[PDB]
Order: C-alpha cells, then sequence, then structure tokens
C-alpha cells in the first residue's frame, strides 16, 4: 500500500533541497552588520578624538579684482551665484608611459538541464522490491527526466564517488620526501622521475621558464661507472674469492650486523651510481661496515643558415638522416642535437685563439657567440665574475649590461640614453622580454595595433618576441632613420637573442636610435616622425 | 644603476610557478626553490660554473639548508645533476662532508 | 527610506560633472561640507537650512586643459586641518588648503591618468591612487614621498579605476575592466613596514630617495562574476560588494561562507554567491554612486535621474527593500552621488553641469 507512495515520494526530495540555500544567508547577514556597527563607531570614536577646522568664504582680492567668475544657477528657484576663479599652480607637462615589470630575461610564451543523484543502493530494493505493487533501477528511475542524469551518465558519474572515497590524502602517483619522517623505499627510477620530468637541460635546471618538450635522459656514454671490484679500498672491506670480478662484469669471510629499512631506500641508489664501489656506498649509508656492506649488497643484488628555430633534432640509432629535424630546419646539429661529432653538421666552436670577437673570427663572422667552453683558447670561460677577458662574445653570456639613462625624448615621450661614452660597435643590453608563437603573435599585433604600441618583434621564421608588459630599459628607446646604434640579432647555444650595439663614437647624452622593422602600416602609423626641418 | 642580475619579483613569480605542482612534495620543492634562487644571483652557465655553483651553494646557504635539514633531498639532489652528467663525485662529497 | 528633494543648483561651464563627496571629515555640529570637481573646476557647497545652498570656493585650472575627476578628503592630523586632493587626466596630484587658499605641493610620476582618489580610513595622509594602467601608485601626501606600487607585472588584464578601504585599512582591492576581483592586504609585513620609513626621510639624509616597493601578487582573483563591464566595488565587513554595467547590483564573499577574508590565499577563485540588486537603463560607466558613513543606506542613480534605494539592514536582497526616487527635470545622466557624514543630507549630480540635493526624512 503505503511501500510505493513512500517510494513514490523518493524522487521528489530533490525539490525539498532546492529552498536550502537561503538558509544561513539571513544569520550571516546578522553577523556582519554586527561587526559593521562595531568599526564604524570605533572610526567614528577616532573621528570625535580630532578637532575639525570650519570653513572659509573667498573675498575681494586687490591684486585679482578682476579674476574671471564663474555663475552657477539653481535648477530649482534659489538665487544664482558668481564667485571668480583661482587657478591653480603651474604643472610639468609630462611624456606618458605605461605600466610595466623589470624584465631583463627573455622568456618563452545557465542551461536548463542539470545532474546529480542519491548513492543509496542499499534501499533502492526497499524503494523497488519493497516498494513496487531493484536496487539498479535507480540509474533508471533518475533517468526518464532530463533534470539528471541520464542511467549510463550516472553510472559514470557513481565513479567518481568511488574516485571520491579514495586512498588518503596525496596524489595517486607522488611520494613522500625522503627527508620527511616517513621515508620511504621509493626506487631510483620512480624517485628520480619527479626529478626527470622537472630538471630541463637546455637551461640545465628544473622547469626552464624560458623552455612538451622532452627526452629520455637515458645516456650515449659508457653503460657503467664501475669503481672498484674484490679489494678492501675502505678502511675494513672484503676481498673474498676473486672471480667474482668478472661476475660483476658478468652481472652487467663472510660476516654481517644489523639493519634499517629507510637506509636501504638510498643503498641501492648507490649501487645506480657506481654499482661496484664497496667504499662510497658504505661511506654515505650504511648500517654495516665496509667489509660487512659487500654481504649485504650481494643478497641485494641477488634480490641556408638561421630562418628557423633551433632544436636538439634527433636520431637515436639512425645517424643524422632525413629524420634528422635539423635536415629540415636548415641549421646545425648542436650538442643537445642527437648528432655526435662524426654528424657532419656539428659545430666545431669559437676557434680563434686570440681574439673571439675579432674581424676574422668565427664567433663574430657568423652570428654565434663564444661558448666558455668554445674560445678557451682566448680564455672565453676565464672568471665569468671578472669582466676582463679577451673574448668579447660572451657579454650576453656574462651580463655585461650597460647603464641605460631613462629620460624624455621629444621625438616621443620617453627615450633612453647611457651613462658612459661608447664608441662604435660596443655593447648595449638586450631587448629582454617574451617569446610568444606566430599566431599569439597575429593576436597580440591586433591588440598592440588596437593600442597603437611598439614592443613587438618577430624573432625568426618559427616565432616572434614580445616585450609590452615585461620588458627592459631599451625598449623605451626611440627610433632614428639614422640612428646613433643598432640592433643586431644573436645566437647563443642554440638560442636567439639580439645584440645591440652603437653605430659611430658617441659620448655621454646621447639619444638611442634604432629601426623597428615593421610592417608598412606600422611604421608610418608609428615612425613616421624624423625631426627635420623645411624652410620653404 | 638598477643594474641587478635577478629582479625581485621574479623570484617569487617561480616561487609562485614551482609551488603550484600539487604533485611535488615540500621538502624537494623548498630545495629546489632555494637552488633556483641562487643560480640566477651568481649567473652560471659552464658546466665548471655548474660545478662552482655547487660548491658555493654549500657553504653559503647549505647551512640554511642544514638548518632546513632538507639534506636526503638535496643528496638526492646531488646525485640528479651527477647523473645529469654536470657534476663529478668529487664535488658530491663536499656537502655530504660539510654537514658532517 | 525617506529621501526627498528640495535643492538643486546648475553651473554655467556645461562640462559633464565628475565625483563629489560629503565632509566626513568633520564634527558634530561643525559646518559640514561638499566639493564639486569639473574637468578643469574645482569647487565646494555649503548645507544651509529651508534647503538654501551658498556656493563655497572655486578654482579653474587653465594650463592643464584636461579633465579632473579624482578627488579625496584629505586632513592634517598635526594642525586639524582639512584638505581635498584631487588629480585628473594627466596623473599630477593637487592638494588644496582653503584656509592658505593655494595649491603648494609636488606629486607627479603617475603612468598616463589618475582615475581614483582615496584616503586611509585613519590616516588623513595617505592618498590611494588608481591607474589605467592597471598598476596601482601610493603616495605619501605629508612626506610627499611614494609609497609602495601595486599591480606592476600582476595587475588586470585591462584597466582599472574602482578600490575600497575597510575601516582599519586592513588590505586594498582592485578590480579592473577585465572584471577580475584582485585583493592585496596592506597588514603586510613588508607593507607596514614601507609604510613607517615612509615617514623617515631627509632630502639631506641620503642621496637615494625612498626605497619603494613592488607588489603584485593578489589575494584573489575571479572572472565569472560580472559578463558586462564592472565600474562600481566596496566592501561589506568581510564581503564584495560590486556593480557593473548589467543592470544589476551584486555582492559576494569568496569561497564558502564559513571562510574568512583575512586567511585567503592568491591562487584560490571560489566565489558562492549571495546577494543580487537588479536596476535598469544604468548599463553604461562613468556611473559611480554614494554610500552612507555608517554604511546602511545607498543612493544608486541613473542616467535618466532615477534614483534606486535599497538598504542593507536585516532586510536582504532576498527581499530587496525597493525605493526607486525619481525627478523629472533632470535626464542627462547622474555620474556621482553624495551622502553626507550624517543621513540627513543627499546629493545628486545631474550631468548638464546641475546639481540636486535630496534631504532625508528622518
Ligand atoms: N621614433 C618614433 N617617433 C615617433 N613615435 C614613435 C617612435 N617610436 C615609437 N613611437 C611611438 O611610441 C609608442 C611606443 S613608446 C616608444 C617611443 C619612445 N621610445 C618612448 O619611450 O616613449 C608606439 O606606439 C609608437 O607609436
Amino acid at each position: 500500500a503505503c511501500r510505493k507512495r513512500v517510494k513514490s515520494e523518493y524522487m521528489r526530495l530533490r525539490q525539498l533541497k532546492r529552498f536550502r540555500r537561503a538558509d544561513e544567508v539571513k544569520s550571516m547577514f546578522s553577523s556582519n552588520r554586527q561587526k559593521i556597527l562595531e568599526r564604524t563607531e570605533i572610526l567614528n570614536q577616532e573621528w570625535k578624538q580630532r578637532r575639525i577646522q570650519p570653513v572659509h568664504i573667498l573675498t575681494s582680492v586687490s591684486s585679482l579684482r578682476g579674476t574671471r567668475e564663474c555663475s552657477v544657477t539653481s535648477d530649482l528657484d534659489f538665487p544664482t551665484q558668481v564667485i571668480p576663479l583661482k587657478t591653480l599652480n603651474a604643472v610639468a607637462s609630462v611624456p606618458i608611459m605605461y605600466s610595466w615589470s623589470p624584465l631583463q630575461q627573455n622568456f618563452m610564451v545557465h542551461g536548463d538541464r542539470e545532474c546529480g543523484f542519491i548513492n543509496d543502493e542499499i534501499f533502492v530494493e526497499l524503494v523497488n522490491a519493497l516498494g513496487q505493487y531493484s536496487d539498479k533501477i535507480f540509474e533508471a528511475i533518475s533517468s526518464m527526466f532530463p533534470d539528471k542524469g541520464t542511467a549510463e551518465e550516472l553510472k559514470e558519474k557513481y565513479k567518481e564517488l568511488t574516485e571520491q572515497q579514495l586512498p588518503g590524502a596525496l596524489p595517486p602517483e607522488c611520494t613522500p620526501n625522503i627527508d620527511g619522517p616517513n621515508a620511504k623505499s621509493v626506487q631510483r627510477e620512480q624517485s628520480l622521475h619527479s626529478f626527470h620530468t622537472l630538471f630541463c637541460r637546455r637551461c640545465f635546471k628544473y622547469d626552464c621558464f624560458l623552455h612538451f618538450h622532452a627526452t629520455p635522459n637515458t645516456y650515449k656514454r659508457k653503460n657503467t661507472e664501475t669503481a672498484l671490484d674484490n679489494k678492501p679500498c675502505g678502511p675494513q672491506c672484503y676481498q673474498h674469492l676473486e672471480g667474482a670480478k668478472e661476475f660483476a662484469a658478468a652481472l652487467t669471510p663472510p660476516e654481517n650486523v644489523e639493519w634499517s629499512g629507510a637506509e636501504a631506500s638510498m643503498f641501492r641508489v648507490l649501487i645506480g651510481t657506481y654499482y661496484d664501489n664497496f667504499c662510497a656506498i658504505a661511506r654515505l649509508i650504511g648500517t654495516k661496515t665496509c667489509r660487512q656492506v659487500y654481504e649485504f649488497r650481494v643478497k641485494e643484488s641477488s634480490i641556408s643558415n638561421h630562418v628557423y628555430n633551433y632544436q636538439p633534432c634527433d636520431h637515436p640509432r639512425q645517424p643524422c638522416d632525413s629524420s634528422c629535424p635539423c635536415v629540415i630546419a636548415q641549421n646545425f646539429c648542436e650538442k643537445f642535437c642527437q648528432c655526435s661529432s662524426e654528424c657532419q653538421n656539428r659545430f666545431p666552436g669559437c676557434r680563434c685563439k686570440a681574439q673571439c670577437n675579432t674581424k676574422q673570427c668565427p664567433c663574430y663572422l657568423a652570428v654565434r657567440e663564444c661558448d666558455p667552453d668554445l674560445c678557451l683558447t682566448c680564455g672565453a670561460a676565464d672568471h665569468w665574475d671578472s669582466k676582463n677577458v679577451s673574448c668579447k662574445n660572451c657579454s650576453i653570456q656574462r651580463g655585461s649590461k650597460k647603464h641605460l639613462l631613462l629620460a624624455p625624448s621629444d621625438v616621443a615621450g620617453w627615450g633612453i640614453f647611457i651613462k658612459d661614452p661608447v664608441q662604435k660597435n660596443e655593447f648595449i643590453s638586450e631587448y629582454c622580454g617574451e617569446i610568444i608563437s606566430q599566431d599569439e603573435a597575429d593576436r597580440r599585433g591586433k591588440v598592440y595595433d588596437k593600442y597603437m604600441c611598439s614592443f613587438l618583434f618577430n624573432l625568426n621564421n618559427d616565432f616572434v618576441v614580445d616585450a609590452t608588459r615585461k620588458g627592459n630599459k631599451i625598449r623605451f628607446a626611440n627610433h632614428s632613420v639614422n640612428p646613433n646604434c643598432y640592433a643586431k640579432v644573436m645566437m647563443v647555444n642554440g638560442d636567439h637573442r639580439i645584440g645591440i650595439f652603437a653605430k659611430r663614437a658617441i659620448q655621454t647624452g646621447e639619444e638611442l636610435f634604432f629601426d623597428y622593422r615593421y610592417s608598412q602600416a606600422d611604421a608610418l602609423k608609428y615612425v613616421g616622425i624624423e625631426r627635420e626641418m623645411e624652410i620653404p | 644603476s638598477e643594474d641587478e642580475k635577478d629582479p625581485e619579483w621574479l623570484r617569487e613569480k617561480t616561487i609562485t610557478q614551482i609551488e603550484e605542482f600539487s604533485d611535488v612534495n615540500e621538502g624537494e620543492k623548498e630545495v629546489m626553490k632555494l637552488w633556483n634562487l641562487h643560480v640566477m644571483k651568481h649567473g652560471f652557465i659552464a658546466d665548471n660554473q655548474m660545478n662552482h655553483a655547487c660548491m658555493l651553494f654549500v657553504e653559503n646557504y647549505g647551512q640554511k639548508i642544514i638548518k632546513k635539514n632538507l639534506c636526503r633531498n638535496f643528496m638526492l639532489h646531488l646525485v640528479s645533476m651527477h647523473d645529469f652528467n654536470l657534476i663529478s663525485i668529487m664535488s658530491i662529497d663536499k656537502a655530504v662532508t660539510k654537514l658532517r | 527610506y525617506s529621501f526627498k528633494c528640495v535643492n538643486s543648483l546648475k553651473e554655467d561651464h556645461n562640462q559633464p560633472l565628475f565625483g563629489v563627496q560629503f565632509n566626513w571629515h568633520s564634527k558634530e555640529g561643525d559646518p559640514l561640507v561638499f566639493a564639486t570637481v569639473g574637468s578643469n573646476r574645482v569647487t565646494l557647497y555649503e548645507c544651509h537650512s529651508q534647503g538654501e545652498i551658498r556656493l563655497l570656493q572655486s578654482y579653474v585650472d587653465a594650463d592643464a586643459d584636461e579633465n579632473f575627476y579624482t578627488c579625496a578628503w584629505t586632513y592634517d592630523s598635526n594642525t586639524s586641518h582639512p584638505l581635498l586632493a584631487v588629480a585628473g587626466s594627466r596623473g599630477i596630484i593637487r592638494i588644496i588648503n582653503p584656509i592658505t587658499m593655494q595649491c603648494i605641493k609636488h606629486y607627479v610620476g603617475h603612468g598616463n591618468a589618475i582615475n581614483e582618489l582615496k584616503f586611509h580610513p585613519r590616516d588623513p595622509n595617505l592618498l590611494l591612487s588608481v591607474s589605467k594602467d592597471h598598476a596601482l601608485r601610493l603616495w605619501n601626501i605629508q612626506t610627499d614621498t611614494l609609497v609602495a606600487i601595486f599591480g606592476g607585472v600582476e595587475g588586470h588584464r585591462d584597466e582599472v579605476l574602482s578600490a575600497d578601504y575597510d575601516l582599519l585599512g586592513e588590505k586594498i582591492m582592485s578590480c579592473g575592466m577585465d572584471h577580475s576581483l584582485k585583493l592585496w592586504r596592506i597588514n603586510s609585513k613588508r607593507m607596514m613596514n614601507a609604510i613607517k620609513e615612509s615617514y623617515d626621510y631627509n632630502p639631506n639624509k641620503t642621496n637615494r630617495p625612498f626605497i619603494s616597493q613592488k607588489i603584485h601578487f593578489p589575494d584573489f582573483s575571479t572572472r565569472d562574476i560580472h559578463r558586462n563591464y564592472v565600474d562600481c566595488v566596496r566592501w561589506l565587513g568581510d564581503l564584495i560588494l560590486s556593480k557593473s554595467c548589467e543592470n544589476a547590483i551584486v555582492c559576494w564573499k569568496p569561497g564558502k561562507m564559513e571562510d574568512d577574508i583575512d586567511k585567503i590565499k592568491p591562487s584560490e577563485s571560489n566565489v558562492t554567491i549571495l546577494g543580487r540588486f537588479d536596476y535598469s537603463q544604468c548599463d553604461i560607466w562613468y556611473m559611480r554612486f554614494s554610500m552612507d558613513f555608517w554604511q546602511k543606506m545607498l543612493a544608486l542613480g541613473n542616467q535618466v535621474g532615477k534614483l534606486y534605494v535599497w538598504d542593507l539592514e536585516v532586510e536582504d536582497p532576498h527581499k530587496a527593500k525597493c525605493t526607486t526616487l525619481t525627478h523629472h527635470k533632470c535626464g542627462a545622466a547622474i555620474r556621482q552621488t553624495s551622502f553626507s557624514r550624517d543621513s540627513s543630507i543627499l546629493i545628486a549630480v545631474c550631468d548638464d553641469a546641475s546639481i540636486w540635493r535630496w534631504d532625508r526624512l528622518r
């Protein structure tokens, strides 16, 4: 009888939850106001403390009798009054500039249908079996009206419920840090995987700002790093039978003491570094003496140029064939590229010996600087902290930023100068900014064109550099068709840069100029001014 | 001059960029944040520079790591760069011996 | 609940009018004042019985012919004199002392133009300036120094005009044209110190200037709240009052109801909605209103001169006690309104260089 009626009201229970939205609104509408009453008087209380001077009306001024006076009337019947207007002090007409952040680097860039249910599968047979004229029918019953998910849709929704109970609070694959008192015995591949994923070789750090690109960090050097075999290199270390010397290669007086599971977490990490050092493994972590560390280990063992963007072009087994990306990009197969020195697109380096930025030098002749390991002959790696080296193709590498002086330019708003005199072709800091893709450059270009701004430059055939929201000082320098300086694109170990150099001998106090090299619409609309006098 | 190796705001930018990882522990996170922050603070790019960076990371702020007691993550951090062919065996023991 | 118009005025320069604020920097019994700022004109008014109004001091600016639309009450804690800090479309801040009847103080450095001026509720010497640069500029008026800068890089993606002060000045708010909701604490340890050394400076002390601070991380952010132009945001304790150009005033607090405002994190973006106040024909920007000193009743003006009134007592937007005050003569616009320090006097701005003053029927 009432079985079905009690069932009949079961799926109508959702409408009761509709008015629960306003359950606690009035309660908090009282708490906040109560606190407001406390705060408002306190400020008023302080306002009671400080005496305040009244107002004073104007008067006729002997030196300003004829000051121009405005008149204010009343929209209503009130009288009309006329009082003079005393002009305020002079204000300096200052040119306009737009907010930013100091950037010294280059960085890559209501429906009518809803869902919900109740997980009462225990009692749905009370709903159906004990409520017919069973449990699985909840998916179907919830599915007639489009206000809830369909019978199948609820099944994935219930799969979320099991994925909502879950084990303890932790990401499914991450492991606690070893420094933590709950250090686990996570093996080398799993533990280093977090380091593997986060690390980035190009800028030799973790999670490079300026760089989904990933490579397996298997390294093509010799497979092992063996140190010592069957020898007492430690203060007291095993030798045993010497037939194990080949066995260690083939795998590729006993005594003992206790151990701990936590210390074993790094023990077979140590065997991943040397694989046979009986002593350094004991030196770092071990509950056994350097004698017995072998005993623990043995049972453990028994248990035509430029244009495109650089890329570490790959060919793991095959040589640098057509599948080698550098064949397509038309540039070098650098050390990061999977070509060896055998691969003919290997770059030799900065082969100079005396000066490695001179007219006849591969650094200066080509578009590439000298890496510290390239003109080692001329001290490219000589005291990077020190600024005195014969290799001048390291200024950006050593970050020898110039002293740029912000100033206001009659040509356009503000401008940039230099503190020290600079002769022809000396360094000026790089146009530090952000590297965006071509498509967003189209998006940002029209945005910048919409706001009539100029901080965008095409990096190469593959990318475009932006320095609008974050940039360096030189982005505030003006332009001249007859500039005193120039911008020249630089390469750094497969990274696109741009060097700024003075065209002529220049003393302190000269404004900086260059050419944006923009589209025709971009040029005239922005730099169609050159400050020339016409007599006739 | 305002010409320094790193503006102050960038330090917390990567701090936010590192800390956002819901899948990375705090012990490893804090060390690498400390490890990130010194690298641009000195601007060392060469392999020996990276070797010189580690000996400068210790004995200057590795005591803070000792103060933070975040060693075991750092030791795995030290072997990581070793296995990343940037650091030799002789360098990793210097940090090990400095604590001990 | 009780507000009728018994007074009105109109001046001669015909420019669309700008913000007006009542002298809450007064005493209960002293002559309470309200000022008015024009594009290049600034003036004040006095409220008298029987609806009478007398025009107070009036000044003009012919040299810098750009709009002046931002003002903030100023008071001298030392000499017990009130003032008024004004700024416009060039970013230069001018301070007026009616007793001195002259403007002598230098405040330049703003990027494009200032679109808000406000002072700290306690400190009468610290001015809040908001920029269309998406950055927040701060000046210590008495020391003439530059206080820390907000929103240099991590600010709103579009222009910012509106902000608010809690009565403690614990935090500061940013709500840009991009409908985002960005908040910065003022109770930061770095912030509080920089406030202290702002008063600690001497030109002959050091060659170095007062080292300002760049702060960029906003303690909260949300964008799905407003689908249309946002131009008005307020604070109600831990609540975020807001008005957009969508004919709907809305208030909310971040995250759950139980979430305290002072413990929120920048990465959080959850918002639970609890307010709604729709209106009509006010779907444009340049629209600002007033809130009483006690923060109890509001006067929402309209471009057709209509005034929408709603109380913030236990009576909530859930019932939305309605009062659509209106006057027939004004139909141009209402750029700003001004509740007095008391609730008795109300001032409404009509765009054709005209004013309409309403009085509470207490
Ligand atoms: N050489 C030039 N002459 C006139 N206007 C220029 C200019 N170079 C850039 N501009 C304008 O200035 C804007 C960028 S600001 C760059 C100009 C100047 N260096 C300064 O700091 O103010 C662009 O929108 C462009 O329209």
